[PDB]
RNA sequence: UAAAGCUAAAUAUAUGUAGGAGACCGAUAGCAAACAAGUACCGUGAGGGAAAGAUGAAAUAGUACUCAGGAAUGAGCAAU
RNA sequence: AUUUUAAAAUUAUUUGAAUUUUUCUUCUUAUAAUUUAAGUUGUUUCUAUACAGUACUUUCUUAACCCACUCGUCUUGAAACACGGACCAAGGAGUCUAGCAAAUGUGCAAGUGUAUAUGAUUCUUUAAACAUUUUACGCAUAAUUAAUGUAAUAUGUCUAUUGUAGAUUUGUGCCCCACUUUGCAUACAAUACCGGUAAGCAA
RNA sequence: CCUAUUAGCUGGUUAUUUUCGAAAGAUCUCUCAGGAUCGCUGGAGUUGAUUAAUAUAAUUUUACCAGGUAGAGAUAAUGAU
RNA sequence: AUUUCACUCAUAUUAAAUAAAAUAACUCCAAGUGGGCCAUUUUUGGUAAGCAGAACUGGCGAUGAGGGAUGCUCCUAACGC
RNA sequence: UUACCGAUACCAAGCCAUAAAAAGAAGAAAAAAUUUUUUUUUAGAAUCUUUUUAUGAGUAGAAAAUCGUGGGGUUUGUGUUGAAGCGAAAUACGUGAGUUUUCGUGGAACAUCUCCCUAGUGCAGAUCUUGGUGGAAGUAGCAACUAUUCAAAU
RNA sequence: GUCAUCUAAUUAGUGACGCGCAUGAAUGGAUUAACGAGAUUCCCACUGUCCCUACUUGCUAUCUAGCGAAACCACAGCCA
């Protein structure tokens, strides 16, 4: 889209827009980062706050592989299996359903939101929020740890 | 000076001419604005080559009609002569260029027999 | 730098001109290795040319 | 070469083109780091005013769905 | 592309201030006629253009599945409609209905001559016409780079089984046929233009419902894929402002100053 | 020569025409400024200056906000010029008699199961040309993410602007500005 | 399970050769070079390095004859 | 083609009244016309009883009155005794890629993108189109801390924090507004709760 | 040949009309021929107004504030004389 | 102090006047600019300067038109045909 | 003390554009001939139509709408009864970039404004590059090396 | 600088004087016959250097036949 381009509408105009007295000169004020902590101070302290220095110690190599943990939140076990299911779990109150949560690849269960109320939840996972054990003991469930 | 016949008035003639185009010979006198910084006609200097503007614009009831009083309509063959059959007196009809001897005869006697006036009529013959 | 953007991060600073490479040929070497492992199996009679793993 | 080290002209002019901005002036502001000790006693009245209002509210509810 | 170096082959030199001449880089040497030429650079005979053209621009595009099949499907309902297939172009005032559907046995004839007469029988004898006189060499430098001739887009004959309709109704100007599994929008829609005369037979028309989505079937339907909503119900604007409900509903009309 | 502000000439802000291409947006938009031209309400007048918005201005709204709103009043129509989505951290739905521009497929399934129904804008100007018993709801239009980098520059004193940054780690803008322990903080 | 060794495929190819293409350039462009081009020519040397395409369908139609001129040429009632 | 209407004025009749007492006195009662309303209409000649001229339209060239300093550029300031420009033709300069953001359009939406690759009667075009046996990967869906890590009202209730403004809706005085009713977006605050740090306690 | 090295510096930077329209202050800077950042400007968009109001105002009135420049003084202080 | 109930404080000209006051407010992205100069009035250094440095407002710059014979800044007055 | 002259400023009117506004998704009018003919129109495109009012400098800079060029899809066209190009033009249109025509020349291709896609896309300058050509100008000049003459042949 | 001398007249030259801005000993001090396309002053001779220019010769210039460039050039070319 070469013809929709701005510099097109100034192809008359002697300076391309770049202005007549400061003109376009090549890196006038540095190449990349350069001028931080001595002329762009002003534009590093205002928009990248902590940008200089180091806090912290030294995680030598990684491997994420041992800390991935997906998280999912109390509000969405229920969102979790399939309307009609959520309808026959409803209305019977002698069968609860059991969510491998892991299955569906989350790790810890968080205790974000509300479950409903006097409705029974077995969550198996890995890990689990306090809150989110006291809610799903308080809606008459339980929480089972697997790995 | 305005130009007046009828109710068309043309608001000037003497189309514009770009600045210094007369003594030179590299710049065409098709206008063009000048930029410049000091330019004279830029600044409108007075007694110096006046600049186009939208206070010129022909009004609008009677822009684009011919000094026939109708607009006209450029052909290349009769079959785009069928819409002119109903604004035959609001559309002249224009011959283009690269039409043969062949054609022009037929488109001629065909906006005849339409009652549709020719502007080029007399052309390659 | 100037307002307000991402601080620039562009491993660009060598010679890099000589190491793109664009990959004009996906879909003609996917149809060559489709040809290649159709003609190994065509040629292996009838015997699969997967193995269990 | 030597600078033209100072002048405040134009800068009224300029100041008056977007016009004097006044405050916006809300209606509540925060009160972060005023007087403590009142505005929590504040918190507290305001947290006995809700429980009793939402009491109400509750009882009303109650007795008129039954 | 042009040629990674090119305009830039020459020795370097710009001794160009005291000379009385332009600061530009000039080829070295004597006793030839480039010699004190200008050399690389922009505004110089043979010196290089602007920015040199290279293989790494951005030459295709990625466009999301859900709206390619959007646009298939809009570009077959728009060829269902006559009003479009007439605007694009098409001769089909005696066709009878525009989405127009053949017996099977379209897909087993293969004789050209016999591919023309049917689809003259159909009444599609203009757009035969338009097709075949519309053969013309184009304009301009494209027909030194093997693209002589321009033709116009006829029908596009949709067929579910080959078994001779690909080699019939080929040869003829300006028709190309479809699978209709594998129905392309470059086809549907040449040039972006809406509406395309497609003859479909009796099957290849039966599949469509299977393949989007209606009597689903299992290595044919796209699976799980939804047909776009519009975001009207019925677009007749006008009928429902002259529905006596709004009329009602509108107070007296005013007048301009 | 006179003195005026702007040399006399009413300055407006904002659309002035849709931008969008989409030919049955553009019968919508014809219908509904005929509806607010021809009726009074500020109701249809509202209505067809939204379909004119941005796509940023006519965010989607939840079916839990959407219940959530429609509490009160049981038998009125939620009409919402965004799209409707479907909130998987809702148990249950209502009922609900919804107009609105475009319905996610899980939210029109679940409000059919419901009961309720979707509606689009021809159909709501053919039956509630005025609005009445018609709440006009919009979604949030300051949640998106992009809002939250703007206001005053992350840097200035008390400003929750989000900066731009590759990641969020301890080594990425979290030394110098951003603690007490290195110079100053924000 | 080091301080010994071999090993195909998937991989790369601004080279050479041979094919096929292109939303490329169209003789100041495109390779330096559409042609007798890395040629002519320049420099002791390392090296530097061009310009230059188009009658007409057919020259198996390339201008016969006459006059004037030493000739080049010109002119014609002569000629393709 | 449903305001060049209505009226206003005037004229000619007509009704009653008033009053400066009447040949332009005023106010209505009716009728019918006019324009001073409700932006120029009429008459007569000429063009001309021609088919392109000595006329009319137009281009150009010359005069004449008035006016008019080389452009481009740097500059506070250029006609400058500031620099570039003898002339003409052709060429001649904000582009391409990577990455980010904003804006807007489009699709889908708590998901979105099918990456590499595979299949398939597709193989001039086609190096594109088409497709993907019911936890690959990116971004988003949760933040915070150097960090071991921890991780968002809270089961009294499929209710969904609280205010002040506020769009829309509902009724009472189908076209005003004041009372009710509902309370989007958003703004300004207040509250809870999560991570970190303090302080208190600490099996 | 690396190399089309770099240049805060000089020169140039190609169609028309329409609309809006500046700054030559300020802060920091191995900064003073530069830059970043405010200010001034355009475009985009929303919320409002569209109700001869309210918001609002390089304006005045009314009410109330603060001042030590002009003037005045040397006999009121200091300094002179 | 907050909350809830009451009663009611001009609005029919609007809790003083006036107001082509909503041409407002806000948000986003971004250009150019960051050598200035002149006039009136005030003022510092200087013998003084078309000198150097400041304050207010208006201009020149960025701007032509009529006048001052002539003139970037004076007077009138700013510009569609 | 009068009168007069005197602006691109002021006032009235027309027209262009910009901005804002009021409003809008179907039926016969006239004229000329002689009851009948004839001639014009008889409209309805929402970034549209009709009408109203105010306003219009502008460097640096920004935006919109337009005007052109090479090439690509789509459409629908022009060419040996002469295409492109070029010279001069035009009772031509536009405000303007331009567009369109005529004559001449030319002798083989050309356009698409229906909509869109694409870019090596627009020159007065850069002591710009290459090529060609000027005034200078029939001018500067054809100056060291002492020196030539008569007759004849070709 | 002062004193002598040189002249008519001496910011010159030479000989002396020396509290020497800031002389001085192989950074070599002082002096030196011979030598020098080295710097400087004076005298004799000489003469167009000059008073004060004139005449004259060759080769150009100049006019003609022939041949025939270039630098420079915004546009150009009267003054107060």
């Amino acid at each position: 889209a070469t013809r929709f381009k701005k510099n097109r509408k100034k192809r008359g105009h002697v300076s391309a827009g770049h202005g007549r007295v400061g003109k376009h000169r090549k890196h006038p004020g540095g190449r990349g980062k350069a001028g931080g902590l001595h002329h762009m101070r002003i534009n590093f302290d205002k928009y990248h706050p902590g940008y200089f220095g180091k806090v912290g110690m030294r995680h030598l190599n990684l491997l994420k592989n041992r800390t991935y943990c997906p998280t999912i939140n109390v509000d969405k076990l229920w969102g979790l299996l399939p309307e009609e299911k959520k309808k026959e779990f409803s209305e019977n109150k002698d069968i609860a359903p059991v969510i491998d949560v892991t299955r569906k690849g989350y790790f810890k269960v968080l205790g974000n939101g509300k479950l409903k109320h006097n409705q029974p939840i077995v969550v198996k996972a890995r890990y689990f929020s306090s809150v989110a054990e006291k809610k799903i003991k308080a809606v008459g469930g339980q929480c089972i740890l697997v790995a | 000076a305005v130009k007046k016949v009828g109710k068309i008035i043309k608001k000037r003639t003497k189309k514009f001419t770009r600045f210094q185009s007369n003594r030179f010979m590299r710049v065409k006198p098709a206008w063009r604005k000048p930029r410049g910084i000091d330019c004279r006609v830029r600044r409108r200097y007075k007694g110096t080559n006046l600049m186009p503007s939208i206070g010129y614009g022909s009004n609008k009831k009677t822009k684009f009609l011919l000094p026939n009083n109708k607009y006209k309509y450029v052909v290349k063959n009769v079959k785009e002569m069928e819409p002119l059959i109903m604004n035959h007196t609001k559309y002249c009809v224009q011959i283009a260029h690269n039409v043969s001897s062949k054609k022009r005869k037929q488109i001629i006697e065909r906006a005849k027999q339409m009652n549709v006036s020719v502007i080029n009529a007399k052309a390659r013959l | 730098v100037a307002h307000n953007n991402v601080l620039p991060n562009v491993h660009l600073h060598k010679w890099w001109q000589r190491h793109v490479r664009v990959n004009f040929s996906k879909n003609i070497k996917k149809k060559k290795r489709r040809l290649l492992r159709e003609k190994r199996r065509k040629a292996n009679g009838g015997t699969p040319i997967e193995k269990l793993h | 070469a030597k600078s033209k080290n100072h002048t405040n002209h134009n800068q009224n002019r300029k100041a008056h083109k977007n016009g004097i901005k006044k405050p916006k002036k809300h209606k509540f502001m925060s009160r972060k780091g005023l007087d403590p000790n009142f505005f929590r006693n504040q918190k507290y009245c305001l947290k006995g005013i809700q429980k009793k209002k939402k009491e109400l509210k509750l009882k009303a509810k109650q007795e008129k769905n039954n | 592309a042009v040629k990674l170096g090119a305009g830039y082959e020459t020795s370097a030199e710009s001794w160009g201030t005291g000379r009385a001449v332009a600061r530009i880089p000039r080829v070295p040497g004597g006793g030839t006629h480039r010699a004190g030429q200008g050399a690389f650079g922009n505004m110089c005979r043979g010196g290089g253009m602007f920015n040199p053209t290279k293989i790494w621009r951005r030459w295709g595009r990625k466009v999301n599945l859900k709206e390619k099949r959007y646009a298939v499907c809009s570009s077959i309902a728009a060829s269902g409609v006559t009003s479009l297939v007439l605007a694009r172009g098409h001769r089909i005032s005696h066709l009878k209905e525009v989405p127009l559907v053949v017996s099977n046995d379209i897909e087993s004839l293969s004789k050209t001559k016999e591919a023309v007469n049917f689809l003259v029988s159909l009444g599609l004898k203009d757009e035969v016409n338009r097709l075949v006189k519309s053969k013309k060499i184009r304009a301009g430098k494209g027909k030194m780079r093997n693209r002589k001739y321009k033709i116009r887009n006829g029908p596009l004959i949709i067929y579910e089984n080959d078994n001779g309709v690909k080699k019939a109704f080929r040869n003829i100007p300006g028709v190309d046929l479809c699978k209709v599994t594998k129905l392309n929008l470059l086809k549907l829609a040449p040039g972006g233009s809406i509406g395309r005369l497609c003859i479909w037979s009796e099957s290849a028309f039966k599949k469509l419902d299977v393949i989007y989505g209606k009597i689903h079937e299992k290595k044919v339907t796209k699976k799980n894929y939804i047909l776009p909503k519009s975001i009207v119900h019925n677009p007749d604007i006008y009928r429902i402002i002259h529905s006596d409900k709004v009329q009602a509903s509108l107070l007296a009309k005013k007048k301009p100053c | 020569g006179i003195a005026l502000k702007n040399v006399g000439r009413i300055k407006k802000h904002g659309r002035k025409h849709l931008v969008s291409k989409n030919p049955y947006l553009r019968l919508l938009v014809k219908l509904y400024n005929f509806l607010a031209r021809r009726t009074n309400a500020n109701f249809n007048k509202i209505i067809a200056k939204r379909l004119i918005m941005p796509k940023r201005y006519r965010p989607p709204l939840s079916l839990s906000k959407l219940q959530y709103h429609m509490a009160n009043h049981p038998n009125d129509i939620a009409v919402v010029v965004g799209s409707i989505t479907d909130d998987k951290r809702l148990f249950s739905l209502k009922q609900l008699k919804v107009c609105a521009l475009r319905f996610t497929e899980t939210a029109r399934k679940r409000i059919e199961d419901a009961g309720g129904e979707c509606l689009t804008f021809d159909q709501l100007a053919l039956k509630y040309p005025t609005g009445k018993k018609c709440v006009l709801l919009r979604g949030p239009t300051k949640a998106r993410t992009a809002e939250k980098h703007f206001g005053k520059a992350p840097g200035k004193p008390k400003s929750k602007a989000r900066p731009y940054v590759r990641s969020k780690g301890r080594k990425f803008e979290k030394a110098r500005g951003r603690r007490k322990s290195r110079a100053y903080k924000k």
